[PDB]
């Protein structure tokens, strides 16, 4: 049951370390950020299995 | 005193009222289905 | 296992009273019993019961089967032909490969 | 579970069971303890005694009571029927009972009470009458793993007084005293109680009393509340035949023991014995 | 591996009994050598040269039992060269039994190996005639 | 040790599961599971046992290899992929080990047999809150990976854990072992429709609390254990006994019993996936699972094993410590099968 | 028809609010009255099948059987009412509710109509009738007998269900007038045949196939006649019932798998019916005498032909009532004896007589001789089978030989000869016992002047 | 005894009526207004 | 007929650590 | 009663259950065609949103 | 895991304002009177399992447990219904959606059809 309550509560207390890009300290880029920010702006209402 | 009787013939009462308690679900279940009354067949215009 | 001895018996109804109508111990009770259970075995159902049954109205549509086919009977004779169809629907009615 | 609102008592006292071992002594045994202690004095707690406490308060029959009689025991010992064992047992867990109906006592009010006999007591009956031969050996294991998996958990014992007559004197006392049954009783079988009591029961348990932490007293505290727990074990399946009883002689009995008008119901309900009707509503 | 299964699975028909008995045997000896595993995993055989006559005995034993169900199914497809109906495994499955009622030395376990082992077998080659699923992807 | 202790653990065992079912992030889980660990452990230890040592030994030593299988194949998944966030793995050889670890999470044959152990290492309380609380969060994640799962080796598992939920449940007398064989048997059935359809898991996993609730409910209030034990309580307490048949009933899943709800519903959706042979052999072997649930039935209220004397006494002391939530309990685990469709309250 | 249902769930409370010495008589006369309300039902419709609700329907299939199942509530009451009687008053309160919980499940299993509910019903029966079985059963093989009469059902149904769910996936609803209507024939492959069996398998079990029909009498040896009366009578019978309806589907397929059950039951008659000429107590010779019967009504099923179904339905209801006439008629002697072996029983029409008349009309009607409707039931299935195959004749004749011996037999046996000298515990026939037993068999001769009401759809 | 338990958990009872009649009552009329 | 109800012999049978 | 309630009442059931039958089959095509592609409202699974990704210059000119 | 992911919808609301437009169940759906009867009888064990006079006694709390589950089960059934008649939407819009893969098949009568017959033999 992934309740997602974070989200509904916008804590997003969990959500920042997640992936590659998503602003890291002091902006240092991730050594893959460009093929992984076209292949995440690619995936949205998409959704999962279209996906791939 | 006679109450006490009344009171050994309590349940008696029960199951004829479930009968009644049926026919009148059957009334109403029957009333659901009420979706012609205008059967290819057996309808002539009502008086 | 220690127990308790023995059931003395089946215990005759009639061993505590003559007259007892099988039933109940009490003998009070007991001439009640036989006497609903009689009169709704008996004098209910299976008179009542039977004579209702005996009379149900016609559903099955049997009289009305026989006048009808009385009916065509009648229109089969006069014009002659040809009381049974061999055919229970009509040729040109149906396409066939 | 309330405990947390208070981190339990800090009073501490004990509890007093006069360990006076004979017929007629046994009461003489009794009436100076009773005297000696502030603490309600042990009454015996025999076939009864759990019934004292039931609600009604009053003994009932022996038949479902207790379902043992000791004069029944006495005037035949050694009865084909293992009674000469059903008593013992059936004793020992209303002792049992004893220390329940008191300890909690001690560790609710604070205040001293006074036990007449006590459960490290009941070793000695079942160790003579084993000798006598009353009872099988089998009676006897069954009785000493039930104590191990009873008793163990009790933890603190004694704050009590072990005592002596002479065998013999108390021959003597039972001639005086009224009971035909206590007459009766042979000799050489309370010899062999009074050797043996005084060979282990005293020479274990006063090097524990010799020495007469909260949490685990809470958590004592818990055991001596809920009876049935202490008795939880008392009704081990162990099948041996004088104390198993068929199924149809319990469905029965029991049967009968709701009959009572005290025991329909747990005791505050009850409609028969006059509990108000307005909780009923 | 789902590959050995695969090399069985072209048999064509029945035709070269020995290339498909070979490939029976193998299945057989794989079976024979995981049971042996697992029992000599959970019945610690003690001395392990009892262990290894243990595996020895299973593998061999369920190798035979592969081996000459493949080859008289085969020849039962080339004999009586029906050649694609179920009961043409069946009899193989039968066989299958005795097999292994020899190793255990008993009528018993032979006689109810053959029924219940034909069975099998026959329901196996039903299924390749229907697509059976037994595990269906979810598809839903 | 004192309650204000106990309930900050078994808090935080809550806590360490909630855990698991609110973070997206893969580590939050994995820590999810390893505070769940450490805080399980010593709510096992309680009353302590030369027993219940070596109990707590073999369930730390599994959960604990468990939960590193587990780590090591999310680290290979992000060798992988480079991700966090659950979804769908990438990389088969990483996927299948997840699998694992989660299988013996949920004690799944053949990795299952610490699990009948363990039960009989622990009173019931621990053991009923061992049987339900610790089922959640495993399933709790795989139904978040039931998008790739690689069913063959999910049914696989399935399966094999009826049948052995079966055959070892017919041999042991005393309940909680039984117990344990019942519920390794059920967690089959959750799992095996987890790839085609997980509201339907779900709604099974329901069941199943309810039903073990019940049952250990009722155990605690007799404080029956050993078969014979149980046995005597048809004369003290008739009521129990007389509905503790029933609960059996259903968790043998006779039709009007709520338990059939669980498997009238699950037959239905790998219908739907066609795999039509699967739940026959499946719902076969379910009658074997019954069966032991009714010799222990005859045990029971059924038939009146001879009771011992030394009970009479114990007929004058009512039980105490009533536990308010076991009523409900029985009657939602029982009456409510005309009310399966309600189970799309779930999606 | 949902006015019948509700009452007979009021007697529920209705038990168990009665005063405790009075409940015979409530329970006794709410079911008859409720009895002559089920029998208003079974005017039906010559044409169509009559309907209700959306949830149930009314085939002429259905009427005669509820009428029946109905019917003998009151019957159960009156012999359980003095086998029982030192039970304690919370615990008999407790028994009927088994009874009635039972024949509701019934009323609610007749009129089905979703095969599925049907289906789900048709394993409820189950449980109420185990509790019977095994606590008030008497001796110990009881216990064992529970299990044999459990699991053969559900080995049977468990298949049966999921068949059941596939169906409904592969074409639209599972209900019973469109697929009545929809219906497309399956025909031979693979897949489809074990969908036969699927759909067949359960039916042939629960009502016993010679195959398969060893729990029955073993079932019949032990439980409490209560038990036993509703075990013979009818679950039988309904198990013949749904099978009736489940080959509205099937075909031509039917035609090719009929062969194998066909050996086991024309087979399987003679043979039971060969065995039962030799029990070595009675309890047991009428359940043999009861599956010798149903086999009688599965070939009838599945030759399919009209008659045949006509005829089954006919035997269906007969035997029904028949059977629980000789087992409550045997019942008496185990009581009054305690023997239950039929030859301690020796001379027992010596000593009373009226039992011995009912010997004579219940035997009499078991080798079925005209115009009992067991007889007329059994001709037409005899004429169907004759015209599937002239040879089948010469098996259908030994079986009208044979359950003419053993019937007799039982009668002349347990009756007709000395009076054995000792037994001394007989006394003279409770007034219960014959209006019992004279309530099973009037209905059953009153029928015979009106059989075109119980003959059913293919009348 | 009358005590206040009786009537404490009494008057939730009677609380979750009015509250559920409430709540259905409001519901009808936004039902309407929202559909007819 | 006094019922039966199951004797000593008979409760044994599960008495031992495993059926 | 005249046949004719009987005959009304059978006629809406046939209606209404044919309804529910076609319905359950139309949603079985519906449910394997939408999990076959995705394209459909109810079965996509959770995939990642943008509004993680930052977009900001980034310490070396490029990324 | 269908329905759950769906465009729009927030987590944990136990039900949707896109709701609310559905009617409510009516008072006495038979339904929700059987949760009545559900919570009554749960009422009653109570009694029967801590001896009690049974149904007379603590009449009162058994009001508590029946006003209880029919309570709740009201609730549970706006969101049975909510969610039904979703899947029914859902599952309409795609039929207009893809008009190609659900075709408007012809129908043949059966005056236009052959089928084989199999007589009973
Ligand atoms: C579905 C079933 C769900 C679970 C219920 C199991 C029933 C258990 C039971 O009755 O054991 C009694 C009984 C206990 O023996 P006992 O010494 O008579 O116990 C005293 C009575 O329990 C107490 O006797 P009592 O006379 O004091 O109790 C009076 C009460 C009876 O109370 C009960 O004993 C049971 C309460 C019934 C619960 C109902 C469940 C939902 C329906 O009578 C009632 O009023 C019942 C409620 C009917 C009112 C409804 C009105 C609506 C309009 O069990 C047995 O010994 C034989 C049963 C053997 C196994 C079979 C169990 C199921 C059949
Ligand atoms: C005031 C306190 C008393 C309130 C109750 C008054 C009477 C209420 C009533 O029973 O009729 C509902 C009544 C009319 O019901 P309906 O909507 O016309 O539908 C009835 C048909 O049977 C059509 O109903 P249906 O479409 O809902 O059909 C029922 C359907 C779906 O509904 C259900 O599942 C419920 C059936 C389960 C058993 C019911 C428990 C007993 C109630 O369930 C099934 O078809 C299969 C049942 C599953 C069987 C499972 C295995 C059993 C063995 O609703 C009302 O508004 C009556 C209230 C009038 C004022 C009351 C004041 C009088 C004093
Ligand atoms: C110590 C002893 C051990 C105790 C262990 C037992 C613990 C039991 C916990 C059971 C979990 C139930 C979940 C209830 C949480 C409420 C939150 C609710 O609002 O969730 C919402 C969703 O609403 C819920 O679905 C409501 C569930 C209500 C529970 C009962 C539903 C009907 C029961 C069906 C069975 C029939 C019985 C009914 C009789 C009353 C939002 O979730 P959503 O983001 O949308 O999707 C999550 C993903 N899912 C669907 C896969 C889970
Ligand atoms: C592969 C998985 C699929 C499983 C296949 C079928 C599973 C159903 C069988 C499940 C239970 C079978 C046995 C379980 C209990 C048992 O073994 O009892 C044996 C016991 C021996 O005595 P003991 O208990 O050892 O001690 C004696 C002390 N006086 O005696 C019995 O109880 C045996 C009789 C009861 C079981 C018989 C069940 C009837 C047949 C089972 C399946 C038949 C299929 C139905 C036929 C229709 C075909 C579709
Ligand atoms: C050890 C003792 C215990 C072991 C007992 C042994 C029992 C063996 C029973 C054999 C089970 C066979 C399983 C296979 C069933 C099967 O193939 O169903 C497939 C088939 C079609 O599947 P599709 O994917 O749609 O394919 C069609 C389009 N391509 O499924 C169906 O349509 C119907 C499903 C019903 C399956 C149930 C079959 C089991 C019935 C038991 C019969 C027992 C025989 C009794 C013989 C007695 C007669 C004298």
């Amino acid at each position: 049951p992934f309740f997602d309550v974070q989200k509904r509560l916008g804590l997003d207390l969990d959500r920042w370390m997640t992936i590659q890009s998503a602003e890291q300290p002091h902006k240092i880029p991730g050594r893959c950020h460009a093929f992984e920010k076209e292949w995440i702006e690619c995936a949205h209402g998409i959704g999962g299995i279209r996906a791939e | 005193n006679v109450l006490q009787i009344v009171r050994d013939h309590w349940v008696h009462i029960l199951v004829p009222v479930g009968f009644v308690f049926g026919c009148y679900l059957d009334r109403r279940s029957d009333e659901k289905l009420t979706a012609f009354r205008n059967k290819s067949l057996l309808f002539k215009r009502e008086l | 296992r220690l127990q308790e001895d023995p059931d003395p018996e089946d215990e005759n109804l009639y061993e505590k009273n003559p007259d007892s109508h099988g039933y109940d111990k009490d003998p009070i009770v007991d001439l009640w019993n036989m006497r609903v259970v009689f009169f709704f075995g008996f004098s209910i159902v299976l008179v009542l019961g039977s004579t209702f049954v005996a009379y149900l109205p016609d559903y099955r549509m049997q009289e009305w089967a026989r006048r009808e086919a009385e009916r065509l009977v009648k229109y089969r004779e006069a014009n002659g032909l040809p009381l049974m169809e061999s055919n229970c629907f009509d040729p040109n009615k149906i396409q066939l490969p | 579970l309330g405990e947390r609102t208070t981190r339990k008592l800090t009073e501490t006292s004990k509890v007093i069971t006069v360990d006076g071992n004979i017929c007629s002594g046994k009461g003489r045994l009794a009436r100076e303890i009773a005297e000696k202690l502030g603490l309600r004095h042990f009454p015996e707690a025999g076939i009864h005694y759990a019934d004292s406490t039931t609600g009604d308060g009053k003994p009932l029959d022996v038949q479902l009571s207790g379902n043992c009689s000791l004069e029944k025991f006495y005037d035949d010992p050694k009865s084909n029927d293992g009674n000469s064992y059903r008593l013992q047992s059936w004793l020992y867990a209303s002792r049992l009972l004893q220390y329940a109906d008191a300890l909690e006592h001690l560790l609710s009010t604070g205040q001293g009470v006074v036990l007449e006999r006590s459960i490290y007591s009941d070793f000695v009956f079942l160790e003579a009458m084993y000798r006598q031969g009353f009872i099988r050996k089998q009676c006897v294991e069954h009785y000493n793993e039930v104590k191990k998996v009873t008793a163990c958990e009790y933890l603190p014992p004694h704050v009590v007084v072990y005592v002596d007559v002479p065998v013999p004197e108390i021959q003597s006392r039972i001639q005086k005293k009224g009971n035909p049954h206590e007459m009766k009783i042979t000799a050489a079988y309370l010899q062999d109680i009074e050797n043996a009591y005084k060979k282990t029961f005293l020479p274990e348990m006063s090097e524990k009393c010799e020495v007469l932490d909260d949490r685990t007293f809470h958590r004592l505290r818990m055991l001596v509340q809920n009876k049935l727990e202490v008795l939880n074990y008392t009704t081990i399946p162990v099948y041996l035949p004088e104390i198993t009883i068929g199924a149809h002689q319990s469905d029965r009995v029991f049967q009968k023991f709701t009959e009572l008008p005290g025991r329909k119901y747990s005791p505050g309900y009850n409609e028969d014995v006059g509990d108000k009707w307005i909780w009923l509503k | 591996a789902k590959t050995l299964l695969h090399k069985y699975s072209d048999i064509p028909e029945g035709t070269e009994c020995h290339r498909k008995a070979y490939a029976s045997t193998s299945i057989g000896g794989a079976t024979g050598l995981i049971v042996s595993a697992y029992s000599i995993a959970l019945k610690p055989p003690a001395s392990f040269l009892e262990g290894v006559a243990r595996t020895g005995r299973y593998t061999f034993t369920s190798a035979a039992i592969g081996a000459i169900f493949g080859l008289t199914s085969c020849i039962s497809a080339q004999v009586r060269e029906k050649p694609d109906d179920p009961l043409n495994y069946f009899i193989g499955g039968c066989a299958g039994g005795l097999t292994l009622g020899a190793r255990t030395r008993s009528y018993g376990i032979g006689a109810a190996a053959c029924a219940y082992m034909g069975l099998t077998a026959a329901l196996v080659k039903m299924g390749q005639l229907e697509g059976w699923q037994v595990f269906a992807e979810p598809k839903v | 040790m004192n309650p204000i202790i106990y309930t900050t653990l078994i808090m935080t065992v809550m806590s360490g599961t909630m855990l698991v079912m609110i973070s997206s992030h893969w580590l939050l889980i994995w820590i999810g599971f390893e505070m769940n660990l450490l805080a399980m452990i010593p709510v096992l230890m309680k009353n302590f046992n030369p027993r219940a040592t070596e109990a707590a030994t073999k369930y730390f030593l599994t959960q604990a290899t468990a939960s590193m299988m587990l780590m090591m194949a999310i680290i290979i998944n992000l060798l992988y992929s480079g991700q966090w966030t659950i979804t769908k793995m990438f990389n088969p050889v990483a996927m299948t080990m997840m699998t694992m670890a989660l299988a013996m999470k949920l004690g799944l044959s053949p990795f299952h047999f610490w699990v009948p152990e363990v039960t009989q290492g622990i009173s019931l309380q621990a053991g009923l809150l061992l049987l339900t609380w610790q089922k959640l969060a495993p399933l709790s994640v795989l139904c978040q990976i039931s998008q790739s799962i690689n069913p063959n080796l999910m049914l696989t598992m399935a399966m094999l854990s009826i049948l052995i939920g079966g055959w070892g449940g017919l041999n042991q007398t005393q309940l909680r072992k039984i117990m344990a064989y019942s519920s390794i048997a059920h967690m089959g059935w959750m799992t095996a429709v987890l790839p085609y359809n997980t509201t339907m898991t779900i709604l099974n996993l329901l069941i199943y609390i309810t039903m073990t609730l019940a049952m250990f409910m009722l155990l605690i209030h007799s404080s029956a254990t050993t078969t014979l034990s149980l046995s005597h309580t048809w004369n003290k307490m008739p009521v129990i006994t007389s509905l503790m048949m029933v609960t059996l009933l259903s968790m043998g899943g006779l039709p009007p019993l709520s338990g059939f709800m669980p498997k009238w519903m699950i037959i239905q959706e790998m219908t739907k996936n066609e795999s039509i042979i699967m739940p026959t052999l499946m719902a076969m072997t379910a009658l074997l699972n019954l069966y032991f649930y009714m010799r222990l039935a005859y045990s029971s209220s059924l038939t009146m094993f001879p009771s011992t004397n030394n009970m009479k006494m114990k007929w004058q002391f009512e039980h105490t410590k009533q536990m308010k939530l076991l009523p409900t309990m029985i009657v939602l685990s029982t009456l409510v099968l005309p009310m399966t469709p309600a189970l799309s309250s779930l999606n | 028809m949902l006015k019948i249902i509700i009452p007979t769930t009021m007697l529920l409370p209705m038990t168990w609010m009665s005063k405790h010495n009075m409940i015979w008589i409530n329970a006794t006369v709410h079911s008859l009255l409720i009895s002559l309300i089920s029998l208003s039902l079974l005017n039906q419709l010559g044409e169509n099948s009559l309907n209700f609700s959306l949830t149930f329907f009314s085939d002429s299939l259905s009427a005669p059987l509820l009428v029946l199942t109905t019917w003998l509530l009151p019957l159960m009451l009156m012999a359980s009412q003095s086998h029982l009687s030192k039970e304690t008053t919370t615990r008999k309160k407790l028994y009927i509710t088994m009874l009635i919980l039972l024949q509701l499940f019934l009323i609610m299993t007749f009129t089905a109509t979703e095969l599925i509910l049907f289906y789900i019903l048709f394993e409820a029966t189950l449980v109420p009738t185990l509790i019977i079985i095994t606590r008030w059963g008497n001796q110990t093989e009881r216990l064992n007998a529970g299990l044999y009469f459990l699991f053969y059902t559900l080995a049977g149904s468990l298949p049966l269900l999921v068949a059941l769910v596939y169906i409904q996936n592969t074409t639209g609803s599972l209900n019973f007038l469109i697929i009545h209507y929809w219906s497309h024939p399956l025909s031979n492959s693979w897949s489809n045949i074990f969908m036969w069996l699927a759909c067949i398998m359960a039916f042939m079990v629960k009502m016993p196939l010679y195959g398969l029909h060893l729990w029955l009498p073993k079932a019949h040896v032990e439980a409490p006649i209560a038990g036993s009366m509703v075990l013979a009578a009818v679950l039988l019978k309904l198990g013949g019932y749904g099978m009736m309806r489940i080959t509205t589907i099937l075909n031509p397929l039917t035609n090719y798998m009929a062969y194998p059950f066909l050996m086991l039951s024309m087979w399987g008659m003679i043979m039971t019916s060969s065995i039962c000429l030799r029990q070595t107590d009675l309890k047991s010779l009428i359940a043999y005498s009861s599956v010798s019967h149903m086999a009688l009504v599965i070939v009838a099923i599945m030759i399919q032909t009209p008659w045949s179904f006509m005829g089954a339905t006919a035997l269906m209801i007969a035997h029904g009532l028949t059977s629980s006439m000789l087992f409550c008629l045997a019942n008496t002697n185990y009581e009054r004896v305690h023997s239950r072996t039929m030859i301690l029983a020796r001379g027992l029409q010596t000593l009373l007589p009226l039992m011995a008349t009912w010997w004579l009309m219940a035997s009499l009607t078991n080798l079925a001789l005209p115009p009992s409707i067991n007889l007329i039931g059994e001709l037409f299935i005899i004429t169907a089978s004759f015209s599937w195959s002239n040879i089948t004749i010469i098996l259908m004749g030994m079986n009208m030989m044979i359950t003419a011996l053993y019937s007799l037999y039982m009668l002349i046996t347990t009756q007709r000869g000395k009076y054995t000298h000792h037994i001394n515990n007989i006394k003279a026939s409770f007034t219960r016992e014959n209006a019992l037993m004279a309530l099973h068999i009037l209905p059953l001769l009153l029928l015979t002047l009106n059989p075109k009401m119980i003959l059913g759809p293919l009348y | 005894p009358d005590w206040l338990k009786v009537g404490l958990t009494l008057g939730t009872s009677v609380f979750l009526w009015i509250y559920l009649i409430k709540q259905h009552k409001e519901d009808v009329l936004e039902y309407k207004r929202r559909n007819g | 007929a006094r019922q039966w109800q199951p004797d000593v012999e008979w409760a044994e049978q599960f008495g031992g650590a495993v059926m | 009663d005249g046949p004719e309630k009987n005959y009304e009442k059978t006629m809406a059931i046939l209606q209404i259950e044919a309804e529910k039958a076609e319905l359950r089959l139309k949603e079985l095509e519906v449910r394997r065609l939408m999990r076959a592609r995705g394209d459909g409202p109810w079965y996509q699974y959770p995939t990642i949103d943008k509004a993680l990704i930052d977009h900001s210059p980034k310490t070396t000119p490029d990324n | 895991t269908m329905m759950s992911g769906r465009p729009g919808r927030v987590p944990l609301q136990f039900l949707p304002n896109e709701a609310r437009s559905l009617p409510p169940p009516k008072l006495t759906d038979p339904r929700l009177v059987y949760m009545g009867f559900l919570g009554y009888c749960s009422g009653l064990i109570d009694n029967a399992i801590r001896r009690r006079p049974v149904v007379s006694a603590g009449l009162h709390r058994q009001l508590l447990y029946v006003t209880s589950f029919v309570f709740f089960g009201y609730y549970l059934l706006k969101r049975q219904d909510y969610m039904y008649a979703l899947r029914d939407h859902d599952m309409f819009a795609y039929v207009k959606s893809h008009p190609e893969d659900f075709p408007e098949k012809d129908k043949k009568t059966y005056g236009e059809i052959l089928e084989e017959f199999h007589p009973v033999r």
